[PDB]
């Protein structure tokens, strides 16, 4: 036997209207409403759809989980400073308010009339938390676009720590049509320990992040994904369709379970 | 190769309206803004509105608000600028520019922030526009005679003299072109009437005064007026 | 929105000119970028320098502007060859702001020689009424020329028209000052004088009935 309704009462919920936790996070159209909350299990609706910039996540998995076990949706508000180059670049298939709109807790650097020289920026972090940094490489369709962006044929961009790597030159191809665009972006990221920094350089195609993200590492804080919506009653259990309210030890229900739940 | 023609030459009487047209070549036409500015005579530049050949957004000067007004074509660029209730005050060179800023990328669905001036880095070949409140009339031609005492070898020079006449230009000749050598044809000076007044003059031996017939040849396309004028010691 | 610049600029060839440009209280100071352009006689005008300093394809390297505090100047180092012409400057304060304009002068040797002759009204004039006089200035190469009428050691200003020194075929320059009378003023008075004030000779044309 089980409810149709989940019920927080003890625990912490968040509603994921229209938004994945990896587009929740990257600040999305729709997804304004979510940022500035913590939570202990967020759920994740079905009818989550794309808005902004069609986009491809390597190590999806990672990322979708690293963000659910924080439980921290506060953003650290880091000013960078880009030299010679022309920031919040803007796009026609992200429309936010059907104002031609970007990310917003990513930016966009295009070139300045001639030139895109080498940028070289970074940011160590003393504080006591880890830091995380979410950034994109964005992929022309044509090698003519290459150059009026970015004034390069060989783009780069080469995100350094003090024990790893990754230099990535983007491929240029055209995809198929996804909201008129045949663009697409890579976005990668990397952790920050107290003690260690983070390092920016690209010659071109980086879409920059605007700030870094609070972690807090071994907290219970997971992510769930459903179509039942939540209710008003009382109970610490909740299960892949409902909450569970037995006494019974041994409830042959689901076999995805939060909290202090009678096993199968 | 970029290139900016501009639609020609017009002549308004005052409160009149003028519609100039500037087509652009060799570049995207809704890839940058677009510009009109115009130069009076000994006078520097002065710009009037810009237009967004992508949205059709346009901005307009407080002293042109409320009679010029944009137009866009998106196919053939050819952009346009009509002005109402024109002056005579509004005597001028009217120019079409395209700004350096690239806005928009189409394939990459790219679009700038703002916009910011950098510089007009092409300009059309130019339209002037005249506004003056007269009649349209032929020119009133009148001789002028050579030297008044001369010896053998040394030169005198012998003029033409061309008077009231409203739209521009003038051609003069001399013997139907035979005589070259010598003619020096002087600008014209606009009057406080309105009308522009000039004199074609020639250098000539005196040995030929009265020996060698001197017709000169004024022509006025606008009212379709030719008058040839002799000239006699 | 002022953007000051020079009425003109004179320069020997071989050595460098300066053009610079000012404006008023933090107008011109903010975050200079300018752009300048150079525009030949009855010529649409080019960009030469955009961004203050930077050039596009197909400037030589004689050309060049830099910052001075709220100055920005324009420097012609290489020998002068045609940059005779006039040079304009644009920058932003609200709506795109421009410069006065300062033309450039190539150095030449003077060689005056106006050479004026007046001619008397013609007898079809008079017949109309017309009452016209005619001077005719040319073969001089500075800038201006300086006019002024008198009739009978009195000075004429009513009815007087002057036109702007026109550049010859041979570098030199000419124009041509009208008087525009009745013949009844004409045939009173006994002599008709055009003085040129041109650095230094004056013509002695005069005209008698
Ligand atoms: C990128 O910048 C770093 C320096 O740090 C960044 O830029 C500064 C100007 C400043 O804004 C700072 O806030 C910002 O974080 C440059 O790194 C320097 O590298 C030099 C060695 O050569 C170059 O780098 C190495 C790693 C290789 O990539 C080579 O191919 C490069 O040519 C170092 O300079 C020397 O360090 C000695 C240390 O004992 C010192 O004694 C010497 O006097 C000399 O300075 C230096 O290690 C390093 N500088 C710093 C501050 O770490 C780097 O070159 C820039 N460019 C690139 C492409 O990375």
């Amino acid at each position: 036997q089980h409810l149709p309704e989940l019920c927080p009462s003890p625990l912490r919920l968040v509603d994921g209207q229209t938004c994945d936790i990896v587009n929740g996070a990257l600040g999305s159209p729709g997804c304004d409403h979510l940022n500035g909350a913590e939570w202990d299990i967020f759920i994740e609706r079905p009818t989550a759809v794309d808005t902004c910039y069609p986009f491809d996540v390597p190590d999806y998995q990672s990322l979708r989980s690293i963000l659910a076990n924080n439980g921290k949706f506060e953003f650290i508000a880091e000013e960078f400073q880009w030299s010679t180059v022309k920031q919040n670049g803007v796009s026609a298939s992200c429309s936010r308010a059907n104002v031609n709109d970007f990310f917003n807790r990513l930016n966009w650097l295009t070139g300045k009339n001639g030139l895109y020289p080498l940028q070289n920026l970074t940011k160590i972090n003393n504080g006591d938390y880890a830091r995380l940094y979410i950034w994109g490489v964005h992929h022309p369709p044509n090698i003519g676009d290459q150059t009026n962006l970015y004034k390069n044929n060989p783009g780069r961009v080469t995100v350094s720590t003090k024990t790893s790597q990754t230099s990535v030159v983007p491929n240029i191809g055209s995809r198929p049509k996804v909201r008129d665009q045949e663009g697409r972006i890579s976005f990668y990221w990397t952790i920050v320990e107290p003690g260690d920094l983070i390092v920016f350089n690209t010659i071109g195609n980086l879409i920059a992040p605007r700030g870094h993200y609070k972690l807090n590492s071994q907290k219970k804080s997971t992510i769930l994904n459903t179509a039942v919506p939540i209710g008003s009653c009382v109970s610490k259990c909740h299960t892949d369709r409902g909450s569970i309210t037995t006494t019974k030890p041994f409830q042959n229900i689901s076999r995805i379970s939060i909290g202090d739940c009678p096993k199968y | 190769q970029v290139q900016l023609v501009q639609s020609g030459a017009e002549v308004k009487k005052p409160g009149a309206s003028v519609k100039v047209s500037c087509k652009t070549s060799g570049y995207t036409f809704t890839a940058y803004y677009l510009h009109w500015v115009r130069q009076a005579p000994g006078q520097g530049f002065e710009w009037m509105a810009w237009i967004n050949p992508n949205t059709g957004d346009t901005n307009y000067a407080q002293k042109f608000q409320g009679r010029v007004t944009l137009s866009r074509d998106t196919s053939i660029t050819t952009a346009y600028m009509e002005l109402t209730r024109l002056r005579s005050d509004d005597t001028a060179v009217y120019y079409c520019a395209k700004d350096l800023t690239l806005m928009y990328v189409f394939d990459s669905g790219w679009a700038r922030g703002a916009h910011d001036y950098y510089g007009m880095d092409v300009w059309g070949q130019g339209t002037t526009v005249a506004v003056s409140g007269a009649s349209t009339k032929g020119p009133s031609v009148f001789p002028l005679a050579p030297s008044s005492k001369s010896t053998s070898g040394g030169t005198a020079a012998l003029g033409c003299l061309v008077k009231d006449y409203f739209p521009e230009p003038v051609t003069v000749s001399w013997n139907s072109g035979a005589l070259t050598s010598g003619v020096h044809t002087f600008p014209a000076v606009l009057q406080s009437s309105g009308l522009y007044s000039l004199s074609s003059v020639v250098t000539v031996p005196s040995s030929s005064l009265g020996t060698q017939t001197y017709i000169c040849n004024v022509n006025h396309k606008p009212s379709n007026t030719k008058v040839d004028k002799r000239v006699e010691p | 929105s002022a953007l000051t610049q020079p009425a003109s600029v004179s320069g020997s060839p071989g050595q460098s000119v300066t053009i610079s440009c000012t404006g008023t209280n933090s107008d011109v100071g903010t975050f200079d970028l300018v752009s300048w352009y150079q525009q030949y006689p009855g010529k649409a005008p080019k960009l030469i320098i955009y961004e203050g300093s930077r050039r596009p394809s197909g400037v030589s390297d004689r050309f060049s502007g830099s910052k001075s505090g709220n100055t920005a100047s324009l420097t012609i180092s290489g020998l002068q060859a045609e940059d005779e012409a006039d040079y304009y400057c644009s920058s932003y304060a609200g709506s795109v702001v421009f410069g006065g304009g300062t033309k450039l002068t190539v150095l030449g040797q003077p060689k005056g020689a106006p050479s004026v002759t007046l001619f008397p009204p013609s007898s079809e004039e008079l017949q109309a009424n017309k009452a016209t006089l005619v001077c005719l200035i040319s073969d001089f190469y500075p800038g201006a020329v300086t006019v002024a009428w008198k009739a009978d050691s009195s000075p004429v200003k009513a009815g007087v028209e002057t036109t702007t020194p026109s550049k010859q075929s041979n570098n030199k320059y000419a124009a041509s000052s009208y008087l525009s009378l009745t013949p009844e003023q004409w045939k009173s008075h006994r002599s008709y004088s055009c003085q040129v004030t041109h650095e230094g000779s004056t013509v002695e044309k005069t005209v008698a009935p």
